């Protein structure tokens, strides 16, 4: 049963899981007005781990048990999270506190997590030579330089963004500077409007298919 | 003429749900293929046209650099 | 099918 | 390793960069504001020489 | 009913034509994803501060040569 | 206290039972709690029907809760007027981001008055989240006849509006018509469940009912058998559909053999559950039977495949 | 010790990803536990069968709020391939249209009228009384919720109820309710609304 | 196919095999048939149909009460298929026909007179009942175990071939 248990935290994704244990305040106490409702604050530490992140929950809830129905809330809690990436639940550490949600935009976070990391490792794989990225697990920054026109250059940021509710909003951010050795060669306006014009190419193609494109579009052109 | 009359406000209301399908259909297509080519096809060629504001290296550049401290902190 | 057997 | 190579090429360049980034005031500017520590995008020598001593030990052990 | 009737023959041929017209530019093409992040080209907008942070940069680059250059190096090792 | 309401209520009050007396009169809020001590409700029956009314006839009672009366006597006795199902169908897109119960009954009553200019659409938004519309019909010729209204339970966000299947007439079309035209859907269908229990309805069209050492039987590999495919059909607490299962079988006899199958039980999906182990039934017991509540359907039209 | 020290991550599963699961054979049985913020009192109990034309064998999604139930089903057309992305995307559902039900069960004697609701309260529409300075004229709260999936409302109609336009003060009242009902919940704010709009003053006219 | 010999017999075991589609009545005849504490071993056996599947161990069977519900023709058309893979040295004196339902006479999908005629037709005892009702039960029990103890041998005068011959 537990093999599983592990099988359905693996399909329905707890996400790992890991290390959880459970105690246990009991406040049932005469402090409370006795003859009054009752409460339990409980306290877990689980610590799980993403397919690269972890967490830890040391989280406090309050359990309170009215003479006739129940209504459990949460007191205290703590996350051992990570830094960036947890900055923007960072305020969710804080908005939990002023946990659901914490794995429901973790769970939906990851998501974006794989959707930034396997789209780098497709775009410095399938393409290299020329797209260069800065390879970390928080910088959303790749390289592009462009040689018939001598001096182009461009860079796109797959920013993240959870707001207060816990939707993942996957900014797409275009950051543009072309050096002075070609930025008065073209002289179009396909860098003015390239901060706007990304948002339209996400939905010209899919959102890795368009920075696919993009790349094959705005650097191939010497090598034809 | 109630029949009728019922009959006319089920067509009505097919009449209603077709007109509402097609013209969510009509704003997707109009952005869709009016403003992707006038903004792909000309920014695709534009950037061809190019390649064939200056705070946003520095910014990039700053997370960089921080990111070397943070990658020795992990 | 329309399990009719 | 070339990769220990070019720790210790990053071991003389950590150096190097750590006395420009002081007399470069103007990028003191970044990290110092509300609108930066936030929206922009959010001593370490002996750390250098943990991303030293803890990368070329571990890189070899790996 | 005629009224829209009016309008599913007109916006039927309309979007006919109009799917001719999504034809060709697809043939253009040929040669929330968005709509979340539909405000965030502002920031992208947002000089002396220019000119020195380039300065620097460019001074910073040959910083980057070594620093981005290990950060592109310890990241690889942690992906690999 | 007027003509076709008085007697309405009257024959209304007849209806409801001894017992649940002071249960319907307390709910439709006419009899305030000073009222209820004035008529002794254990007396009679003649008694009480002739009191409460002329506590009406000083209460100046109208129709519009006249009929919210009959409502809430059918509330408690559901289990008769057997109810066709109705499911509506949005096309693609959002929800109906506003149902205003308010909204809602404007926009049934605006569309069921455009044609069925002389009808008396009384709702009665239940506390289960559910509109309980009662339609007393009559068309432009005739006054609203309430001897035999149409009752539509239409759950509130729900495409599945049930419907007293009182006549099935010329507002059958317009019933669903008004139904998916004030709710903010587009298409109509009659699921063609119809059973007289509305609380097993319900359950059916929600999926929300599963939610001797001497006696030496020989045939103990079988039984044990039987007993399982018997519980993984009808896996526990079956709904009472206690419906005229019908099925029109058009099939050959192995051109067709036309047939109209009913099955007729007080409590239709367990007498199917018990059968098979009271030997009556193979251990497979025909998908056609047990995938009453699974397809959500009873009264099948099957042809040959 | 596995017996207690991994049993209890179905009891860990129960209180945390709102998602555990039954492993009851012939399919899993989802019971999704819904939470708005640091309150949570209800559980939704969604049952599949393990069977590759993904049936959802007798859900527990609310009948009664039915717009899940309909993203019980509906959402099948948009996501069910993953049942990775659903329930996060049915998770979503349930812990908004639980929360828009928790959004109400604090109000009982603040607000005058019923509130008039819907299923998952998709519009929260309450004629309430907060009257700060006493000539009363109360905003009949319709909230607006375009989508299922945030958790605070999206359009926002506080309207004063059948009057012409007043003071500054109540047009800025009007103008305030909007930017705190759309960046913070009733929860937050009708039991901050008894914080600021103190003594709880009644109506006059209204 | 079951034969009367196939197995050897016990000391005080008298094994009989009710035979009847409807199971919840076999087994209510069963528990009558053991309620009387009797001076013999009743290891009773239940069937639908005579088929029996293959299990070796089966004690030596001393009757074969063929219990037909005559409300239900099933249970004759499930008595004449299993009446086919009976031994004929079976049918000798260890057979009868129980004929559950009669009395009743109103239920009867079955004319009394066709299990008579197969009844007959195949020589063997017929006993009627009416299985459904305790008071005419325990005593076609103590009927069902009388004969038992005829054709089992453990009545020391009377065998099984001998009961036929009277029950004629």
């Amino acid at each position: 049963h537990l093999e599983s248990e592990l099988s359905f935290l693996s399909t329905l994704t707890g996400i790992n899981i890991r290390n959880h244990s459970k105690q246990t305040e009991d406040l049932t106490s005469t402090e409370m007005t006795e003859k009054s409702i009752r409460k339990v604050l409980q306290r877990h530490r689980l610590s799980g781990n993403c397919h690269m992140v972890t967490f830890q929950l040391e989280f406090q809830i309050l359990e309170i048990q009215n003479k006739e129905r129940l209504s459990s809330a949460v007191t205290d809690l703590n996350i051992i999270m990570e830094p960036t990436e947890c900055s923007e639940l960072s305020e969710f550490v804080s908005r939990a506190e002023e946990l659901f949600m914490f794995f429901r935009s973790l769970h939906f976070f990851v998501e974006w997590f794989e959707y930034r990391k396997r789209t780098f490792k497709h775009l410095k794989e399938k393409y290299p030579d020329a797209v260069y990225l800065s390879e970390g697990p928080s910088s959303c920054s790749m390289g592009i330089r462009s040689a018939s026109r001598p001096g182009f250059e461009l860079v796109i940021v797959w920013r993240i963004q959870i707001d207060e509710d816990g939707k993942v909003f996957p900014k797409l951010d275009l950051l543009t500077k072309v050096p002075q050795r070609a930025l008065e060669l073209d002289k179009n306006r396909a860098i003015e409007t390239a901060p706007l014009s990304f948002r339209t190419l996400v939905g010209l193609l899919g959102i890795e298919a368009a920075l696919e494109s993009l790349i094959k579009s705005l650097c191939a052109e010497e090598n034809n | 003429k109630k029949r009728q009359r019922m009959i006319e406000v089920q067509d009505e209301l097919l009449r209603l749900e077709p007109q509402l399908k097609q013209l969510q259909t009509k704003y997707d297509e109009l952005k869709e293929r009016k403003s992707s080519l006038r903004n792909a096809a000309y920014f695709l060629s534009n950037l061809k046209q190019l390649y064939q504001y200056d705070s946003s290296s520095l910014p990039a550049l700053l997370f960089k650099a921080r990111t070397l401290l943070g990658a020795e902190s992990h | 099918e329309f399990i009719i057997d | 390793d070339e990769f220990m190579m070019l720790l210790s090429k990053v071991e003389k360049l950590s150096e190097e960069i750590m006395e420009i980034m002081q007399n470069l005031s103007s990028i003191q500017a970044l990290e110092g504001s509300r609108e930066l520590e936030n929206l922009i995008g959010i001593f370490l020598k002996r750390e250098m020489q943990k991303t030293k001593e803890l990368m070329t030990k571990v890189n070899k052990q790996k | 009913v005629e009224t829209t009737e009016l309008m599913t023959g007109n916006i039927q041929s309309l979007k006919n034509k109009i799917q001719i017209l999504a034809s060709e530019v697809e043939e253009e093409e040929e040669r929330k994803t968005l709509k979340a992040p539909t405000l965030q080209k502002e920031i992208l907008a947002l000089q002396n501060a220019l000119l020195k942070d380039l300065d620097i940069l460019h001074n910073s680059s040959q910083m980057k040569s070594m620093s981005t250059f290990i950060e592109e190096a310890y990241k690889k090792l942690d992906a690999s | 206290m007027d003509e076709t309401v008085a007697e309405f209520i009257k024959r209304t009050i007849l209806k409801i039972p001894m017992n649940e007396l002071t249960t319907i009169l307390k709910a439709w809020d006419f009899l305030s709690e000073n009222q209820l001590q004035t008529v002794n409700f254990r007396q009679r029956k003649e008694s009480v029907v002739q009191h409460l009314i002329h506590l009406c006839e000083e209460k100046r009672a109208s129709i519009s809760d006249a009929a919210l009366l009959d409502i809430i006597y059918m509330q408690f006795h559901q289990h008769q007027k057997v109810w066709e199902v109705f499911q509506m169908s949005k096309g693609p897109g959002e929800d109906v981001d506003l149902f205003d119960m308010k909204q809602f009954k404007n926009s049934f009553k605006k569309i069921l008055q455009r044609a069925l200019k002389n009808v008396t659409v009384s709702f009665r938004e239940t506390e289960e989240n559910a509109v309980w519309i009662r339609i007393a019909w009559g068309t432009q010729y005739t006054k609203p006849n309430q001897y035999k209204p149409t009752y539509v339970v239409y759950y509130s966000q729900t495409p599945y509006a049930f419907t007293s299947s009182s006549m099935l007439r010329r507002n059958t079309p317009l019933l669903g018509q008004a139904l998916t035209i004030a709710s903010k859907h587009h298409q109509i269908v009659k699921m063609d469940l119809r059973s007289r229990y509305l609380d097993s309805l319900k359950a059916i069209v929600f999926k929300q009912y599963n939610q001797d050492s001497r006696i030496i039987h020989e045939n103990i590999v079988e039984k044990e058998r039987v007993q399982r495919i018997t519980q993984e059909t009808f896996g526990d607490y079956p709904q009472p559909q206690l419906e005229f299962a019908q099925y029109k079988l058009e099939t050959k006899f192995k051109e067709p053999l036309r047939c109209l199958i009913k099955f007729s039980s007080p409590h239709l999906l367990e007498a199917l559950k018990s059968l098979a182990p009271a030997g009556i039934a193979d251990a497979p017991l025909s998908p056609l039977l047990t995938c009453i509540p699974n397809k959500r359907m009873n009264y099948f039209k099957i042809r040959d495949k | 010790e596995e017996k207690l020290e991994n049993v209890k991550a179905i009891l860990q599963a129960y209180h945390f990803t709102g998602l555990s699961g039954k492993l009851t054979s012939r399919g899993v049985c989802v019971c999704i536990s819904t939470a708005f913020e640091g309150n949570l009192l209800d559980s939704y109990f969604v049952d599949l069968v393990i069977q590759k034309p993904l049936r959802i064998h007798h859900h527990s999604v609310p009948v009664f709020i039915p717009l899940e139930e309909i993203a019980a089903k509906y959402l099948q057309t948009n996501i069910q391939h993953f049942l990775f992305s659903l329930c996060e995307y049915l998770n979503a559902y349930s812990g908004r249209k639980y929360q828009a039900d928790r959004l109400q069960s604090d109000f009982a004697a603040l607000l005058t009228g019923p509130l008039q609701r819907n299923p998952l309260c998709n519009l929260l529409s309450f004629t309430y009384k907060l009257d700060p300075g006493g000539q009363s004229f109360p905003f009949c709260a319709r909230l607006l919720y375009k989508d299922l999936t945030a958790t605070l409302p999206t359009d926002v109609t506080v309207t004063c109820q059948g009057v012409e336009v007043l003071s500054t003060s109540w047009e800025e009242q009007r103008a305030s309710h909007e930017t705190l009902f759309c960046t913070k919940p009733l929860h937050q704010v009708f039991a901050s609304f008894t914080r600021k709009g103190e003594k709880l003053d009644m109506s006059l006219v209204s | 196919v079951l034969r009367p010999l196939d197995k050897l017999p016990g000391l005080n075991t008298a094994t009989i095999l009710l035979v009847g589609t409807e199971d919840a009545l076999l087994q209510q005849l069963a528990d009558s048939m053991l309620k009387e504490d009797c001076a013999s071993e009743l290891k009773v056996h239940l069937a639908k149909s005579l088929p029996l599947p293959s299990s070796v161990n089966r004690p030596r069977i001393d009757l074969i009460v063929f219990v037909v519900n005559l409300h239900s023709k099933y249970s004759l058309q499930n008595t004449e298929e299993s009446l086919r893979h009976v031994d004929a040295s079976f049918f000798l004196g260890k057979v009868c026909f129980l004929a559950t339902g009669a009395g009743r006479e109103s239920h009867c999908s079955i004319h009394r007179h066709t299990v008579v005629k197969l009844a007959h037709t195949y020589q063997s005892p017929l006993l009627y009942c009416d299985l459904e009702v305790e008071g005419f039960r325990a005593t076609m029990a103590q009927r069902l175990v009388r004969v038992l103890q005829i054709c089992a041998g453990h009545v020391p005068g009377v065998s099984a071939l001998n009961l036929l011959s009277l029950l004629r």
